[PDB]
This record gives C-alpha cells, structure tokens and sequence, in this order.
C-alpha cells in the first residue's frame, strides 16, 4: 500500500468503457456495475491504462449483502498480462450515480488483491457537469479524533486525461468539436472566465444548503468540517488599503503596453493597404494587353 | 434636428459643417466639444494656396476654443506658418496668457482691433480677459507653496486685500489653481498632489487611444476590397 499518488490522469478509453459497459450490462439505477480497472500505479502519476466489466448486483436490504464474482477477476488479470505487462490491478469502479457510506464495504474486498490502496472511482452514469462527471477518491488511513480511533476516509484527487497518438486522434476524429477546455485562443479563454464564474455560483449553493440542514433540520454540529470553513473567511481580501491601491497601478501598466502593443498593429494594418493597391495598380496594366488582345479578336467576329 | 447624414457627402461638406459646430458651441459656453471639431476641420480641409485663407479662419479660431478650456496651443503652430503674419495680433493673444499679464492682453486688444471684428474672434476675446487674470495666478502657486495673500497683492498689482480674496476663490471652485486660503494664519498654502499615476485616470485615458486604434483595423478592412472587386470584373489574365 502507498498513499503518494498526487493527480490521477485517466484515458478517454477506461471512461469511455465503462460507461460503455453500464447499459451493455442493462442496468439502471439501483443496480450496479462494478468492473476491474488496470493501469500502472505506485507513482504519482496514477495512469490509467484499461477496464473491464464484473458482473455486480447490489441488495441494499442489508449492505453487507453483496455479490461479487471472485474467480472471474483472477483469470482475467493473468490473460491482460499477456497482451501487456503494464497492467496490474489498480482498483475498481463503481458506476454512481453517488457517493454512499456503503462504498468501503465493497473497498476491503478489493484491498486484498493490491499493492497500492484501490481507486474508487465514481463515474456519474447521467453525467452532470459543464465538467467531467467522474470522481477519484483513494482510502487513505491515518490516526483521528471525529469520534474515532484509527479512520478510513476516501480522500478525492484530481481527475484530468492523457492520451496516447493513436488516442487522442481516435477522440478528434469523433468529434465535430474544436474544444473549450483547451485555453488555447483568446476566443477559447473567453468562454471559459463565464463557465468559472457559474461553477463558482453552483458549489457555494451547495456549501449555503448544507448549512442551513444543520441548524433548522437538524444535522449535528461537525466542528472538524466547520473548522475548515472559517479559515475561508479568515483569508480573505480587504480593500480600501495600500492593496488596492497597488492593483490600480497594476492595471496601469497593463492597459499602456495594450495601447503600445496595439499602435504596432495600426502601422501593420496600414501598411498592407499600400500593398494591395500596388497589386490593383499592376493588374490594370495586364487588363490593357487583354484589351488590346480583345480588341483584335472581333474583327475575326465579324469576319467570319 | 438630426439628420446630417455621412453616407455619400463630399468632403468639402464636412470641412465647413465642422468649423460652423465649433463656432455655435464656443458663444454658448461649451469649449469641451468644440475642440476635437476644430482639429477635425483643419484636417478634412487639403493643404493649397487657393484653400490657404479656410486655413487661416481655422487657426484663429483654434487659439480661443483651447485656451477657455485651459489648454495653451502650440506656439510652435503659428511661429512656422507663413500665416504667422495674419496669426500676428493671434500670437500676441497666446504669449499674453502665458506670462500672465493682464497689461499685455488689454494693449493687443485695442491696437488690432478693426482685424479681429472682420474675423468674428473678437467677441470670443472679451471672455478670453479671464482666461490672462487665472494664468497670473496660476503661475504664483506653482512657485511659491505658500506666501502671504498680501505680497500677491503687490505681484500682480490687484486693489485690496478682498480683491486678490475673490479671484483665487473662484479659481479653486473650478479647481484650477487648487489651493486653499487662509485668512487666520496669514498666507495661502497650496494643496496640490500633482500625481496622476497612482489615480484611476491613465484608464480613462488609454480607452480612447485604444478605441481610436481599432477604428482603423476596420477602416483599412472594408476599404482594401473595393477596387479588387473592380479588376475582377474587368477581362485579364
């Protein structure tokens, strides 16, 4: 077991798989597919290499009833090693389309098999998000003091791709898209300041509901999470300072050398115009020889 | 009324509709937006011998727009003409706001004055007396941080102690020497600042050079194509 894995990057292949896999298995909501998930791990880089489908069938009567095929993981690891080596066991999927407290059940199961603590990945299955719709959370342990004496919690990481040559021109090649995720062009970075700003809007709504739950339907008071919390208010900017007085000569500068910058492009602009009208000038003298060429032809007209 | 229309007018129409815009706003006590109509009318109208006169009218005219709005123009302008000799009784009016003498300013005026009715400068000139009298005193609070409202007096040659009072009163009402006076204390202290970079003022600035900037991306853009389109339409190779 290692609790260094920092980012995980995940191919458009293992996403697309198993969401491929969740109604190739025909289940809908409340039944599950779980499948193995293969890739390289011990590292930082976390690099997610393939999956295949379990069968899975969840009794949520009582959580602690659960099927699992056990001899089928088995055979299968040994066969994908043959194609590829880099394949080892890395965890396991579970397809949404939420977290539960029932996931750490099924994650002991799947400790046994590892080297590393197993990826629980939770892929949305309806897909919710101008973002991508699948979380990472690694079981991490450690000493603590929330009413517990040892806790396993699942802690997220980042979810963000890597593809191959092959991959990446496989996914171009679907789609009809030029991309907005990318921040590429100035086209694509203003697109992409309005979705942070309603990304931002939508979460703080969800931290607003979550506290009035506590305080009026009654949840228990979590100083720990609370905690946490009032450091955000703790760091925050004050204006009407020497701080704000330092940004207003900040966008000073900035807006001279747009102006400065720009007055480049008024002489490139400009000086173009004089080219194109060369380019005119020169294709008057050409239309002359046709002139003269054409002026020959109908008396050939008329002649014949 | 609103109808005055730049859709196909000649450019000799614009000129003089110009210079007539910069005329009616200056009488009625506007010199904001009679400023960028003078520059612009010099430039519609070309640059010869037998224009030369139009040339001459805009000229005189630029001198009073600019310096009500409390801007000196070029002395520069009228020095490296050969209109410097109609500009004359014109430059003798620039140099005396300048120094801030009111003597100079009164004398120009009485001995040119059968010239400046012709041109219809003249009324504007009457107005341009209090534009000398601020620059007087303008000039004394650059210098001099504080002096006693007394030793002013004698400077500028003013009748009392109530008179020297009610110019530098109205002057920060407009604020433009900037100062503040006191009576109690025995002398006027100027309260200038005079930093611009660390105000909210290069934006303000730096939106119009750069708006003025693009107007002409678009202007090279739509123009370029025009005689293209013509060749085209004409046999070649």
């Amino acid at each position: 077991m290692s609790l260094q894995h920092e980012k995980v990057t995940i191919a458009p292949l293992v996403l697309l798989s198993a969401l491929d896999h969740y109604e190739r298995t025909q289940t809908k909501e409340n039944k599950r597919c779980v499948g193995v998930i293969l890739g390289d791990a011990n590292s930082s880089t976390i690099r997610v290499t393939n999956s295949f489908a379990l069968p899975f069938e969840e009794d949520e009567k009582n959580s602690d009833v659960w099927f699992l095929d056990h001899n089928y993981i088995e055979n299968m690891n040994e066969m994908c090693k043959k194609i590829n080596a880099k394949e080892k066991l890395i965890g396991w999927y579970h397809s949404g389309p939420k977290l539960r407290a029932s996931d750490l059940k099924i994650n002991e199961l799947f400790k046994k098999y590892t080297q590393n603590n197993p990826l629980l990945l939770i892929v949305d299955v309806k897909q919710q998000g101008v973002g991508l719709p699948t979380d990472a959370y690694v079981a991490i342990e450690q000493v603590k003091d929330d009413g517990t004496s040892t806790e396993k919690t699942f802690l997220h990481l980042p979810c963000t791709i890597e593809a191959e040559e092959a991959e990446e021109i496989g996914v171009e090649h679907l789609l009809r898209d030029v991309r907005d995720q990318a921040a590429g062009g100035l086209s694509i970075r203003l697109t992409n300041q309005l979705k942070s700003l309603k990304g931002l809007q939508s979460k703080l709504k969800d931290v607003v509901e979550y506290l009035d739950k506590v305080i009026n339907k009654e949840l228990p008071i979590n100083h720990t999470i609370l905690g946490k919390l009032q450091d955000v208010f703790n760091l925050l900017p004050n204006l009407g300072t020497p701080d704000d007085d330092e940004i207003d000569v900040e966008n000073h500068d900035r807006i001279n050398i747009s102006n400065n910058l720009q007055k480049a492009l008024t002489v490139k602009t400009n000086d173009e115009l004089m080219v194109i009208y060369i380019s005119n000038l020169v294709r008057s003298i050409i239309a002359f020889d046709d002139l003269i060429e054409n002026k020959i032809q109908n008396k050939k007209i008329q002649e014949q | 009324k609103l109808e005055y229309p730049h859709t196909d007018v000649s450019s000799s129409l614009e000129a003089r509709y110009f210079f007539y815009l910069s005329k009616i706003n200056a009488i009625q006590l506007d010199y904001s937006t009679a400023n960028e109509y003078i520059i612009a009318a010099i430039r519609k109208a070309p640059h010869n011998s037998k224009s030369l006169g139009f040339l001459q009218q805009s000229n005189k005219l630029h001198c009073c727009i600019q310096l009500l709005m409390g801007d000196i123009p070029e002395l520069s302008f009228f020095h490296q003409s050969n209109m410097q000799k109609s500009l004359l009784p014109y430059y003798h009016l620039t140099k005396a706001v300048k120094l801030g003498d009111l003597k100079k300013f009164t004398s120009t005026i009485t001995k040119y004055k059968q010239l400046l009715l012709k041109d219809d400068t003249y009324q504007l000139c009457v107005r341009l007396r209090s534009n000398v009298i601020k620059t007087g005193i303008r000039i004394i609070s650059l210098t001099y941080k504080k002096i006693s409202l007394r030793d002013i007096c004698l400077k500028l040659n003013l009748d009392s102690e109530q008179t020297v009072e009610y110019m530098v009163s109205r002057a920060i009402r407009d604020g433009v020497i900037e100062a503040k006076i006191n009576h109690e204390d025995g002398f006027i202290e100027t309260t200038e600042l005079l930093n611009i970079y660390d105000s909210e003022d290069p934006q303000q600035v730096f939106d119009e050079r750069i708006k003025f900037a693009n107007q002409l991306h678009d202007e090279y853009l739509v123009s370029m194509r025009y005689p293209e389109d013509k060749k085209t339409q004409q046999n070649e190779k």
